[PDB]
């Protein structure tokens, strides 16, 4: 499937793409997320 | 447009008002009688008196019969339809040539339709029925429109009310409700009710500007094939129709009279005007025994567009018969359908004014001796060869830091450059 | 009859919000103090004056 | 005044065959100059016609080019009127890359027999003078027709409700029902919707009130060729290949089943056969499978009567290397009468000149007749035929009224014919291509 | 590793090896001799790159093994892949599918790139609360916003199921939303994943931002998109058909109105047709016509062939061309090779199939290539590379040379071996 091009038409965007490719969440970010494992008023 | 094409310098036959061809005007220069015919042409198309008249450009290559064909399109502006085609179009593989044929002629008759559409547009500020007493009854709906202009109240019949739920019209909603059926539609509420706040895309439009009543004109421009299309294949059949490729189709003689008949109406009913036009048909020889018979009776049906053919083969043997030849690789049966204008060769001082006009719609600089250096060039080889020389020379002046063409860049590019006949002399050898 | 022909009162027309921090069209409000803002330091200001107050009021 | 679709074509001044009632043609009638035996050929050919009893008779319009070939063929088609199917095709038309060729030459054989069919309907005609439905929120109604002579109640089904709410029905409109499936057709108004309605922005003519009774026993009358019956039964979807002409080889058991249940038409009340005629110009572009194939389909009892045009002489016929007269093989000339055409002399020539002038409404002078007269006797005639264009067109340039000599030399210089053509073509040989 | 790319006939080639003068550089970019075609080759893509001047066309001639397709490498190498580049061979256009004219058109369009700029405002961030009107809360690392939901907001929104921690993005235009993946968290780690989920970080600036983007397409996928309702699947499979003249001119119309108010650029590039003396009198006859259109690029063509009859005619033309074609075009003819060039086209084949050679090797081999061809020689570069690895040397000496040149023939020896035992082979 890593090189299904055709079923990525009616599933991502190029500039969705590019967001999804800046902001895929790194090693140490999961590693943190692994380690540390509001209430509103009408003002 | 923007860009520069072999014709981009062809703005029209250069006629004065009696009819006869200046010698250099609207880009082109020479072809006096060929122009003056190709004027008479022009007045025959424009006169939209007579259907599958033909006529025959004839000549040596480079003699302007594209030029000339393309100056009558010029001539006739853009309401006129123009077709070009080329022989070799007909040979298609999803339908027979006589399709393509008759395509292409459908595809030069114009129709203009005309249709005036009266709407009383605006956002609602009321929807209150009238009640009465029956000779709760209604005798009427009165819905009050805003538009940026003013607000109008209208006594609209009671059958309204259905349309008002089905479309669940409520006030501050911008409707249109046409004259003629009396039907509302309902396009999105008022911009003004709209906050930054909430998401939505559709359901949000401006106020109408103008008056709440419209009387819209709206005018179309088809062809006769465009309508053919159209009926022959309407837009889960509809699935498998546009899963499946959707090939052309040998569309039936019984569509193109119905069709035919209904623009018949249309006219006498005011709503369309007929605009019949050109097919240009570059290449003719490249059209077969069965294309060229076709043509017999395509050009005597009082349908038929004008239609200009152009031929440079001379007496050669006609495409799809063994050893038949024909003075221009046409059947002679053809030619006698056919008036024939003569294309001459230029003079070398032709040659030189179509290169100079060629280098001013090119933007390019030539100095007077790089000028007759390169028409003396053009007087051997060809004169196309000596026009495709300008642009690489001006690219090698402008490398020189030269801002205009010297005959020194001329000899170089003809050094560098070789035309058909230095190279079928290299090969002799 | 009142199902098919309601007598519906025209749409009041929106408040156009302002943001209190910068003045300009209000473009988001804030979920937790309600307060309309139009750019990220108006939030983070909103948002320091929101906890000052809560300290301040208890 | 307008221009129409139809503009003046190669063929608008004919009209017919100019014959009298003992088939003798005249000299100048309905368009026609001159081709008397042809004519009065033709002429026979189409009571042959009209007579229908004789299927599969063939004939062969041979003649030298421009002798007026097509012009008889127009003329047979004018004088057939529309109620007989005539279909016209070239012989290139059959080569297709959606059918065979002998599928193409049955749907031309098939397109040219007419099946009139006929039925009985029982038709509601009238003013609706008032209309009440009632619905929940079954549906109850009433309706009124007047017809000047009566005025009848009547009580609605919901069936005809649906209907008549989804034509929106309204007073005053002078409706047609079709009792036998309760289609309901609205031929116009009696008079205007209430003017305090807005909108609304109509004042249509209003057309007359109906007289008789309200519902008539009404005789209709529908005429089907066999290629569309061929198409409608081909499949599920077959109507839609009458307009798109995506119509595969049909079966053939398909096309006998329909001939059985017409020839059970005919011999029932039900139905009336129009044979017609299918006209193949320019047939020598057949091949010889065409004409093989021609010669078994013209002995069906279902064959129209075919009429042929060729002007080549004794040549090779396509996908052979046999030479035959008229490029058709002896065979299929044993099954056809062929039909000479003359060249023209002076007068004629002028005649047709003439009547061309007059359809094409150009004024020309005795002595331009006389100087085009002699220009289409030693060029051809449709040279000159386009020089009268030519030449109108000149003299309104000039804002002349009547086209003159100078007119006709100008425009003879102009545009040259094939004789001219080809000697300057020749004078100036190396510069086309391939000598 | 071995890439899909490796050392093929041109591999070498990376430009046309021109100074700023268009002065041909003797073994520059790995192109050697051809003095005054590369230097007719710079012209021709200065030509390109100007744009101005549509439909010109340029054959390069010259007898087999002169570089011709090399020269047309090299103009595609220097060219940049920004400007498009169609090189197919004359054999490509005979399809079952479309018919000649529909495949040169085809090759027509796909060589004239078109690039649309566009800008959109979208609405980017991760979904903190969903209340079923309706209320939804977003957020990014610098805000967070709620707002108000309509019938068809809360619609699309149930539909694709948009629950808490996802990051959406919801166009304001079309009122769209693509859900571009689930935020980690401590609590959302699970033991299998779906095959949609994709983990992304939490957006960063404002929710509300203004987008600028712009797509580099060619006017043949415009029109097989614009050709029926899933169009753009025949962007894969190919099965076009044939496009029909009004989608064409429709989309040259929009292209033009589009560069009118400067939404789209327009980058005419080149169609190259290798071994052109394939195509058939029909499709030079429309050749004819293709390069009169504004929208034409600029044409490249080779052959080898000389005074040759014309495919589909009985005639016999230069190159195989009718002359119509060929007074609408210039000639760009190549020469062959002297000694000196042989050898140093033989060094840089070295040079990039990584072979070290013996200098008398290099004079044998240049020998060889000389007398027999200059392809035959550098294939026996490989074959005597090979010859040698097995032989654990490390240098390709003259005696690896004698041996593949004993091992694999030429066209003249076979032909000779072939003719002495003619008796044997078939159909003589
Ligand atoms: N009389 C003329 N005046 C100006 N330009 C001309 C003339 N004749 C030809 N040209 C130009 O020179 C080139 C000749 O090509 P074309 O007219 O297509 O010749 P052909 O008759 O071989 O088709 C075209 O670019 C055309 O615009
Ligand atoms: N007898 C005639 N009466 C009137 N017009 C004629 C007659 N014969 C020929 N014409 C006209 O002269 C032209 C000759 O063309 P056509 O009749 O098609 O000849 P053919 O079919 O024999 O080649 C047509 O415009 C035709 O209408
Ligand atoms: N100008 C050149 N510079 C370097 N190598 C060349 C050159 N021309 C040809 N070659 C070499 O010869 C082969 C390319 O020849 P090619 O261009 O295909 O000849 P043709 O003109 O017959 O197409 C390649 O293997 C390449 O190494
Ligand atoms: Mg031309
Ligand atoms: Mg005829
Ligand atoms: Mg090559």
């Amino acid at each position: 499937s890593m090189f299904d091009l055709i079923g990525l038409e009616n599933k991502i965007t190029r500039h969705e793409a590019e967001l999804l490719s800046k902001k895929k969440i790194p090693r140490k970010l999961m590693e943190e997320i692994s380690t540390s494992a509001p209430a509103a008023a009408k003002l | 447009t923007q860009r520069i094409a072999s014709h981009s310098h062809v703005k029209g036959l250069g006629l004065d008002e009696s009819g006869l061809a200046k010698q250099a005007a609207s880009g082109l220069v020479g072809q006096e009688n060929a122009r003056e015919a190709c004027g008479v042409i022009v007045e025959l198309i424009k006169s939209k008196k007579m259907a599958g008249r033909a006529v025959l450009l004839a000549g040596p290559p480079g003699t302007g019969k594209t030029a000339l064909a393309l100056a009558i399109a010029q001539e006739l502006g853009s309401k006129v339809p123009f077709c070009p085609m080329v022989g070799s179009e007909v040979y298609s593989t999803e339908i027979k040539k006589t399709e393509v044929l008759m395509e292409n002629f459908r595809r030069a008759i114009g129709l203009r339709i005309k249709e005036t559409k009266e709407v009383y547009e605006g956002e609602v500020t009321e929807l209150t029925p009238c009640e009465t007493e029956n000779p709760k009854t209604i005798s009427h709906v009165i819905i009050g429109l805003k538009t940026a202009k003013g607000t109008k109240q209208l006594k609209l019949d009671p059958s309204i009310f259905e349309s008002l739920q089905k479309e669940r019209v409520e006030a501050g909603d911008v409707i249109y409700i046409e004259a003629n059926s009396g039907a509302v539609k309902r396009q999105g509420r008022c911009d003004t009710y709209a906050t930054e706040f909430d998401l939505e895309a559709e359901e949000y439009v401006p106020l109408p500007k103008g008056d709440v009543h419209k009387k819209k004109e709206i005018i179309q421009d088809v062809t006769l094939h465009d309508l053919d299309v159209a009926n022959a294949r309407p837009q889960i059949l509809s699935m498998m129709g546009q899963l499946m490729k959707p090939k052309k189709t040998e569309i039936t003689d019984k569509l193109r009279g119905e069709i035919n008949k209904v623009v018949n109406k249309y006219i006498d009913q005011g709503i369309a005007e007929l605009v019949p036009g050109v097919l240009f048909v570059d290449e003719v020889h490249m059209l077969d025994i069965e294309c060229f018979t076709y043509l017999h009776r395509a050009l005597e049906s009082s349908i038929a567009p004008i239609v200009i053919f152009a031929s440079n083969r001379g007496n050669c043997v006609i495409r799809g018969t063994e050893d038949i030849t024909s003075p221009h690789g046409i059947p002679l049966d053809l030619l006698d359908r056919v008036m024939i204008i003569r294309t001459m060769l230029y003079t070398p001082q032709e040659m030189k004014q179509i290169i100079k006009i060629r280098a001013q719609t090119e933007g390019i600089n030539i100095s007077e001796e790089a000028l007759n250096h390169l028409g003396e060039i053009g007087t051997k080889t060809t004169l196309r060869y000596s026009v495709q020389l300008l642009t690489p020379a001006n690219l090698l002046a402008k490398i020189n830091g030269k801002d205009s063409i010297e005959k020194e860049h001329v000899e170089e590019i003809s050094e560098l450059f070789y035309d058909a006949k230095s190279s079928a002399k290299i090969l002799a050898d | 009859f009142e199902e098919w022909f309601p007598q519906g009162r025209p749409p009041k027309v929106p408040v156009r919000e302002v943001c209190p921090v910068t003045h300009r069209p209000a473009l988001y409000r804030d979920p937790v103090t309600d307060i309309p803002y139009a750019t990220a330091r108006a939030f983070k200001i909103i948002r320091e004056a929101y906890k000052k107050y809560i300290t301040a009021h208890g | 005044d307008v221009t129409r679709i139809e503009r003046i074509g190669a063929h608008s001044h004919i009209r017919g065959l100019g014959l009298d009632d003992a088939l003798e043609p005249r000299q100048a009638s309905q368009g026609m100059v001159g081709q008397l035996a042809a004519r009065r050929a033709a002429g026979v050919v189409l009571e042959m016609i009209r007579e229908g009893k004789i299927a599969g008779r063939a004939v062969l319009i041979a003649g030298q080019p421009g002798t007026g070939k097509t012009a008889i063929a127009m003329g047979m088609a004018q004088a057939l009127g529309p109620d007989t199917p005539f279909t016209a095709i070239a012989g290139s038309e059959i080569f297709s890359l959606e059918m065979s060729k002998t599928e193409a030459l049955t749907q031309a054989f098939r397109r040219s027999i007419g099946v009139r069919i006929k039925e009985e309907t029982e038709i509601i005609e009238g003013e609706v003078v008032e209309i009440q439905i009632d619905r929940p929120a079954s549906k109850v109604g009433k309706l009124t027709l007047k017809t000047t002579e009566m005025e009848t109640i009547y009580d609605l089904g919901t069936k005809m409700i649906e209907s008549l709410t989804k034509d929106k029905v309204q007073a005053g409109d002078v409706i047609t029902i079709d009792k036998a499936t309760g289609k309901i057709s609205k031929l116009g108004r009696s008079f205007t919707r209430a003017r305090d309605y807005d909108a609304m922005g109509s004042q249509t003519k209003f057309v007359q009130c109906p007289d008789g009774e309200l519902q008539k026993r009404k005789e209709v009358v529908h005429t089907v060729s066999l290629h569309e019956i061929d198409v409608i039964n081909s499949r599920t979807q077959g109507f839609l290949a009458l307009f798109s002409g995506d119509t595969g080889e049909i079966k053939s058991e398909v096309r006998e089943q329909i001939n059985a249940k017409v020839a059970e038409w005919r011999e029932e009340g039900k139905a009336e056969i129009i044979p017609g005629v299918l006209f193949i110009d320019e047939v020598h572009m057949l091949d010889i499978e065409s004409f093989s194939f021609l010669n078994r389909a013209l002995e069906s009892d279902m064959a129209p009567v075919l009429i042929m045009a060729t002007n080549r002489g004794i040549t090779r016929i396509r996908g052979t290397s046999y030479q035959s007269p008229h490029g058709i093989p002896i065979d299929l000339l044993d099954r056809l009468l062929i039909v000479s055409t003359t060249p023209y002399s002076e007068k004629d020539t002028k005649q047709i000149l003439r009547i061309r002038c007059e359809e094409e409404d150009v004024e020309m002078s005795e002595d331009a007749y006389t100087v085009l007269t002699r220009i289409g006797l030693e060029t051809s005639l449709r040279y000159a035929i386009q020089l009268i264009t030519a030449a109108s067109l000149v003299c309104r340039k000039r804002k002349g009224t009547e086209v003159q000599v100078d007119d006709i030399k100008r425009v003879y210089s102009l545009f040259l014919d094939e004789s001219r053509s080809t000697q300057y073509m020749k004078e100036y040989q190396d510069a086309f291509l391939f000598n």
